């Protein structure tokens, strides 16, 4: 049996209403027990999914009642009367009436206001250095949208050739972001300037958040 | 309180084979189908195969991905559940769980898995199994933000935790990152200046892999 789950992802505000849709290629609905054989499962990020819905409409022990299945045959739906920052997670369906078959899965986004990051910058560590290493990271943190960009300076002129980007998942408590940046040298390269900048550009502002120190400290 | 452990999991070569085994109690094993459930990186989950309950004469099924390739067992006497993989590819690359399936033929029977493993990441590659080096993130206000920069280790995962799993709040850890055949990431925490350095702060960088821990204190510069 072919299972799929719609829509691939979205992101709603908290309190709002949430649906989500899953169908099967036949139809789950066993004539025999007179049941649907279809689960819902829930998977927040680094964890393993958890039963909240089977038999299409029955609600496991210890899920709350703002998670409703509904649907038979070939249509199924699950629904969240009120999502709140607990919810973020990917869902997904699974027929069990021919052996057993996920669906493709609904991630759950979360929308909320808009804030800063707030701005650190690390100098490489004197371990790192005294193996010949040269790490220069820069962190924003706690901020929303997720869309962030960061522009590193050396001595005044911009740097590419070197940097990673990295971003949490959304937070579980208030649903923002934190990204790394990190510039990665040599102890030698590193050893060749002083100023060392990065400059953080989000939707908050037009002004980029600057954060900087000098390998002469 | 029923409990499911995966082990195994690790490195394995391209072509090579691997078995996984699902520690269980808290239950009568015998009573329960047992399925097997992989998910690749940001990918979905995938039902691989089951083995029945006792009454069904334990007889085994398997997705048609699998079919020639995967192979389940049980012992029940000591309610451990396996995976048998075989020739494994890239493609292979996922964390792999262990669940509790339905029992029909005695007690409470209700189409679902109740319980599942915290799963084991199984990564096929030719590349060399190395643990990380630990760096420490520190400053050049009301509070400090720390970390712990992990770089060159091979393969996922590296788990982090600060102060042993006692400092629990403020912490940011970024997913992973590949380059040039290792991967690095960076978690960190926002504590009270008034906590730091006046107290100790410590992160402790897991890589089941090679089976290494690693600790790292947090001093000022
Ligand atoms: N078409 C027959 C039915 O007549 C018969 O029901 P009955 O005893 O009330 O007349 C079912 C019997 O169902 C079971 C049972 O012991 O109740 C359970 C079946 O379970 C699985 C399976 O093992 O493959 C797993 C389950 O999750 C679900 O997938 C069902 C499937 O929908 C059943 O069609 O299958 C199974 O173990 C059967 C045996 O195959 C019986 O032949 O027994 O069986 C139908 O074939
Ligand atoms: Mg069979």
């Amino acid at each position: 049996i072919v299972m799929t789950q719609s829509p691939s992802s979205l992101a709603v505000s908290a309190g709002e209403k949430v649906t989500m849709s899953c169908k099967s290629s036949q139809s789950l609905l066993n004539s025999r027990t007179r049941k649907n054989y279809l689960a819902w499962y829930q998977q927040k990020p680094g964890q393993s999914p958890k039963l909240l819905i089977y038999w299409a409409s029955t609600r496991e022990s210890g899920v709350p009642d703002r998670f409703t299945g509904s649907g038979s045959g070939t249509d199924f739906t699950l629904t969240i009367s009120s999502v709140q920052a607990e919810d973020l997670a990917v869902y997904y369906c699974k027929q069990s009436n021919n052996l057993r078959t996920f669906g493709g899965g609904t991630k759950l986004e979360i929308k909320r206001a808009d804030a800063a990051p707030t701005v650190s910058i690390f100098p490489p560590s004197s371990e790192q250095l005294t193996s010949g290493g040269a790490s220069v990271v820069c962190f924003l943190n706690n901020f929303y949208p997720k869309d962030i960009n960061v522009k590193w300076k050396i001595d005044g002129s911009e740097r590419q050739n070197g940097v990673l980007n990295s971003w949490t998942d959304q937070d579980s408590k208030d649903s923002t972001y934190s990204m790394s940046s990190t510039l990665t040298l040599t102890k030698d390269e590193y050893e060749r300037h002083n100023s060392y900048t990065c400059e953080a550009t989000h939707k908050t502002s037009t002004s980029p958040i600057v954060k900087s120190f000098n390998r002469n400290e | 309180e029923v409990m499911l452990v995966e082990s195994g999991g690790g490195l394995v070569q391209p072509g090579n084979s691997l078995r996984l085994s699902c520690a269980t109690s808290g239950f009568t094993f015998t009573d329960y189908y047992m399925s097997w459930v992989r998910q690749p990186p940001g990918k979905a989950l995938e039902w691989l195969g089951f083995i029945r309950n006792k009454a069904k004469g334990y007889t085994t099924e398997y997705s048609a991905s699998v079919k020639g390739r995967f192979t389940i067992s049980r012992d029940n006497s000591q309610s451990i559940l396996y995976l048998q993989m075989n020739t494994l590819r890239a493609e292979d690359s996922a964390t792999y769980y262990c669940a509790r399936d339905i029992s029909p033929s005695y007690g409470v029977y209700y189409e679902g898995f109740a319980y599942w493993g915290q799963g084991t990441l199984v990564t096929v590659s030719a590349a060399t199994t190395t643990a990380p080096s630990v760096y420490p993130l520190v400053p050049g206000g009301s509070s400090v933000t720390l970390g712990c920069l992990v770089k060159g280790y091979f393969p996922e995962p590296v788990t982090v935790k600060w102060n042993y799993g006692a400092l629990s709040s403020g912490v940011r850890t970024v997913s992973s990152v590949l380059q040039s055949g290792f991967y690095s990431l960076s978690s960190l925490v926002t504590v009270p200046s008034s906590t730091w350095p006046s107290q100790t702060v410590i992160c402790n960088v897991a890589h089941p892999a090679s089976k290494t821990e690693l600790i790292k204190r947090i001093e000022p510069r």
